[PDB]
């Protein structure tokens, strides 16, 4: 979508109708989602994250924009994208025993007399589950 | 002081907007005609704030009084706009004994902070609603354990208190 609002200005402005002044109107709304997405890319580089702590910076960084109703329509649009295949392994857990996460990043892993073949990970979970980190498992 | 300090913004934002917008180049006795109209204006939001200052509920109630002073003239929406948003957070508070009962506080902007079991100390708005949601809390923290008209808030609310 910013790859298209490139290219309505590259066809206004054949026609002459481009002035320098009227790009730095135009491009004001791409100046400001370009700034968040460029603001998770860094947080997820400078901290290594991966399934459920890069679940919880998207709870976070969402409810920081808890008044700006311009970047929490978009940091709510991640997180609600950022989140479905995390929750697809819920619905096997819930639902019925088997886990599969192949990668090592669902909040309950198996092993190989009870209390130490499922054991909650503390580190993967989303930090909006933390009230029920326990009925899951 | 922060939801205030954010509703702020969302107005100068509109005073950098109507500015750029209309004259690319006038007559220079426009402009100070123009901008008289809007001008003073801002020269009153001086006023308001200080270019010491309240916070908490000390604050949330002291631009409350700044309608009533000056209701009718052109300063009403501008003050209303932001009143209705410098209160957005206090609600949220509000909407926990109501809903949740689980008490949320930072720094101590609620008026209320935290056998016999009720030692929440308590001690504007309508006196006739106050004294009544400092109970209908603890109720709920109890069972866990076992014009000015304001009517878009008593209205969502006082509907619940009798249930």
């Amino acid at each position: 979508e910013h790859l298209i609002l490139v290219s309505q200005l590259e066809q206004l402005h054949r026609q002459g109708l481009l002035s320098l002044q009227k790009l730095w109107f135009y491009i004001q709304p791409a100046m400001r989602t370009m700034d968040i997405l460029a603001s998770l890319a860094t947080s997820v580089d400078k901290g290594e994250c991966l399934g459920g702590s890069t679940l919880s910076l998207l709870h976070d960084r969402s409810f920081s924009y808890t008044g700006d109703s311009q970047a929490q329509e978009l940091c709510l649009y991640l997180t609600k994208a950022a989140s479905a295949p995390y929750f697809e392994v819920l619905e096997k857990w819930i639902y019925r025993g088997i886990i599969h996460d192949p990668y090592s990043e669902f909040m309950v892993e198996e092993h190989e007399y009870w209390d130490q073949r499922y054991t909650i990970v503390q580190q993967q979970i989303p930090s909006f589950l933390q009230k029920m980190a326990d009925k899951i498992l | 002081f922060q939801a205030f300090t954010s509703g702020l913004r969302r107005y100068l934002q509109y005073y950098r907007a109507c500015v750029l917008s209309t004259p690319p180049t006038l007559s220079l006795l426009t402009i100070g005609f123009l901008f008289k109209k809007l001008g003073r204006q801002l020269r009153y939001l001086a006023e308001l704030c200080g270019v010491a200052f309240p916070t908490g509920v000390k604050l949330l109630s002291y631009l409350y009084q700044e309608a009533l002073h000056n209701c009718s003239n052109e300063h009403y929406p501008v003050l209303l706009s932001l009143l209705k948003t410098s209160c957005e957070p206090y609600t949220r508070f509000i909407h926990d004994w109501v809903y949740s009962g689980v008490f949320r506080d930072a720094y101590g902007e609620f008026m209320i902070q935290v056998k016999l079991y009720w030692t929440h100390g308590y001690v504007v708005f309508l006196k006739h609603i106050a004294h009544d949601i400092y109970v209908c809390g603890k109720t709920i923290n109890l069972l866990k354990l076992c014009v000015l008209m304001k009517r878009s808030i008593t209205a969502p609310l006082a509907a619940h208190i009798s249930l």
